[PDB]
């Protein structure tokens, strides 16, 4: 008695599907990849003040005479000595391990260290935008039209952030980029979850957080092959302008079609489904006299009391949960292993934490799990960032079970949050929280910009949020009876109870 | 300002003692980088002795190591570079730095070996 009915009437297994959602999720892998670029596309070589060409190096024989040495060993990586003066001849970089980052044809080093955060801060600014305003714009416009957008926006942005005269373009061409790979992360999915049926709900979703994990060794792959990111940037950008040429044979979601107030294109959608699955016959039954027999706000959010308290805990949930999750994933060029090895590492304990979550969730409990997602994370982090910089196996071992308790504490909020708000206010309640988390995601570079003042306070801010949210998380009660709160009453009622 | 007149200098036999020092004033010399450079007849800028501020880190070079050794003296306000088993390739001029960022050179104190 819905266009569920239909959905089964027209499919639900045929190829037409599962071909169309094994070819909208595809480019998931360069989306993983691109959010975490920054890694292998900016990372900070070794480098030293340049002695000026009016010294004689041959006279000289070496290099020490011009250099100040520090603690570790090496070259001052901002200073030079007067025969002390700023590097004003600019600075000297290897080529021993990265070719060239941006950190080196821009020079973002001593006195301009936070520029590199700075261009990060304004990409995650981008996919906070392209998200926030992308929403409205697809739910005004649709869902294969925005796609297509989505796809061209995000290649020709990488190219053009590939090829950035100056670092103010390149910052631009990020913040383009960050909102149409949010708008794209945030539109795919829902697409799917319209267009199949209800059997394959969070089937679909287990299938994207498998191709986020493959796209995460598919992006330690590349940069193993590619090292120069001028290169690594377009090839990671090139296979978004072949997704725009071919995202053309999408179909567009027949629910948005229904909720626009006409029937005829759903129709013509469903004939067209049926055509492809094979199963004209049983379609051609469809008509718009059966498809109309069959097809029949934060402003609340921060007005009712109990709700203004859980949306703030689940604010600061999903803010910790990304803060700390990227400030981890962005911070590896530090940890003595080979970035390719921990980042391919990174990829593998993606899924066995996955696995244990989800186990632990079927059989214990979805707070429990997330308590001891969150909190275990945070005390990673914090021994990760005491730990003396000589250690490199263990610290590699700690953060990788770090990146393991985020991602399942990841999976454990959005199942969470899915399952606490009431329906009328659900749907609402996850898209801010999901800004929540864009956000913390733009304020995690921020805080990442402090580390003049001390090494390892990155570290510490990162690993300290997360402990404080889990110790305020505490009006979210257990949901493991199913209730599936309706209305704002009934989720009073049950409150106590 | 910050003043490091240094003394100590003079005609040593090969293999002799010396404790020269680096007299300060104007800042605790436990606060900044009390560094050592020393130029060879001939040779550049070398790297020999450094500390920290409260001395809880030193560290030497490669001809530097286990066999020359740096002092502080907080209530003198002096740093002091004592010179052990000496070679006939370690006349130079030792240079007493104040920071890592410190255009005050020192005026250098000039050690002979001798034979």
């Amino acid at each position: 008695m819905a266009f569920n009915d239909l959905l089964k009437q027209v499919g639900g297994v045929g190829r037409f599907q599962l071909i169309q959602v094994t070819m909208v999720v595809a480019p998931l892998l360069l989306m993983a990849s691109h959010n975490t670029l920054q890694n292998f596309t900016a990372a900070i070589p070794p480098h030293h003040c340049r002695p000026p060409a009016n010294a004689n190096l041959s006279k000289d024989g070496g290099l020490e005479a011009w250099l100040p040495l520090d603690k570790q060993g090496q070259p001052e990586s901002c200073l030079r000595f007067t025969s002390t003066e700023p590097c004003i001849d600019g600075w000297v970089y290897d080529n021993s391990t990265f070719p060239s980052t941006i950190v080196t044809e821009w020079n973002l080093v001593c006195s301009h260290r936070a520029f590199r955060q700075l261009a990060q801060s304004l990409y995650m600014v981008g996919v906070l935008l392209g998200a926030m305003v992308f929403g409205y714009l697809a739910d005004r416009l649709g869902r294969r039209k925005v796609l297509i957008l989505n796809y061209l926006q995000t290649a020709v942005s990488g190219t053009c952030a590939a090829y950035a005269p100056n670092y103010t373009v390149y910052c631009v061409f990020r913040l383009l980029s960050g909102m149409s790979l949010a708008s794209i992360a945030i539109n795919c999915m829902t697409l799917n979850v319209e267009w199949m049926p209800i059997h394959t709900r969070a089937y679909v979703g287990t299938l994207i957080g498998y191709v986020y994990s493959l796209g995460q060794f598919l992006l330690a792959g590349i940069a193993y092959a590619v090292p120069h990111w001028r290169h690594l940037q377009l090839v990671v950008s090139v296979p978004f302008f072949i997704a725009f040429i071919y995202s053309w044979f999408f179909i567009e979601s027949a629910r948005w079609y229904s909720s626009s107030g006409r029937l005829d294109l759903t129709l013509r959608a469903l004939q067209r489904v049926a055509r492809i699955n094979g199963k004209q016959e049983e379609g051609a039954k469809l008509s718009i006299e059966v498809l109309r027999t069959s097809l029949q706000s934060a402003m609340e959010l921060l007005r009712c009391p109990t709700l203004r308290h859980l949306f703030l805990c689940l604010s600061m949930l999903w803010f910790a949960t990304s803060f700390a999750y990227y400030g981890l994933v962005m911070d590896l060029q530090g940890f003595g292993v080979s970035m390719y090895l921990i980042q391919v590492i990174f990829g593998a304990v993606d899924l066995p934490a996955k696995f244990v979550c989800f186990l632990v969730i079927n059989s214990m409990g979805r707070r429990p799990a997330q308590m001891a997602s969150l909190l275990l994370a945070g005390i990673c982090i914090l021994v990760n960032g005491i730990i003396p910089k000589s250690h490199t196996i263990i610290r590699t071992s700690l953060a990788v079970l770090g990146k393991g308790c985020l991602a399942s504490s990841f999976n454990c909020i959005f199942l969470y949050t899915g399952e606490l708000y009431p329906t009328v206010i659900r749907q609402t309640g996850l898209g801010m929280g999901s800004t929540m988390a864009r956000v913390g995601s733009i304020v995690s570079p921020l805080v990442s910009m402090t580390a003049e003042f001390y090494p390892s306070m990155p570290l510490f801010i990162f690993g300290a949020v997360p402990v404080v949210a889990s110790a305020v998380t505490a009006l979210l009660p257990e949901t493991l009876g199913q209730p599936l709160p309706d209305t704002v009453q009934d989720l009073k009622s049950r409150s106590r109870g | 300002q910050v003043q490091l007149v240094e003394s100590g200098g003079g005609l040593v036999q090969a293999g002799g003692s010396l404790r020269l020092s680096c007299a300060a004033s104007g800042f605790p010399v436990k606060t900044e980088w009390m560094e050592w450079y020393r130029q060879a007849p001939g040779k550049e800028r070398e790297w020999v002795a450094a500390i920290w501020s409260y001395g809880s880190g030193t560290r030497y070079a490669d001809s530097v190591k286990g066999r020359f050794t740096i002092s502080r003296d907080n209530a003198k306000n002096t740093v002091y570079l004592q010179m052990n088993s000496l070679k006939p390739e370690d006349t130079a001029v030792y240079y007493c730095l104040v920071r890592v960022g410190s255009w005050y050179h020192g005026q250098g104190t000039q050690v002979t070996v001798s034979a």
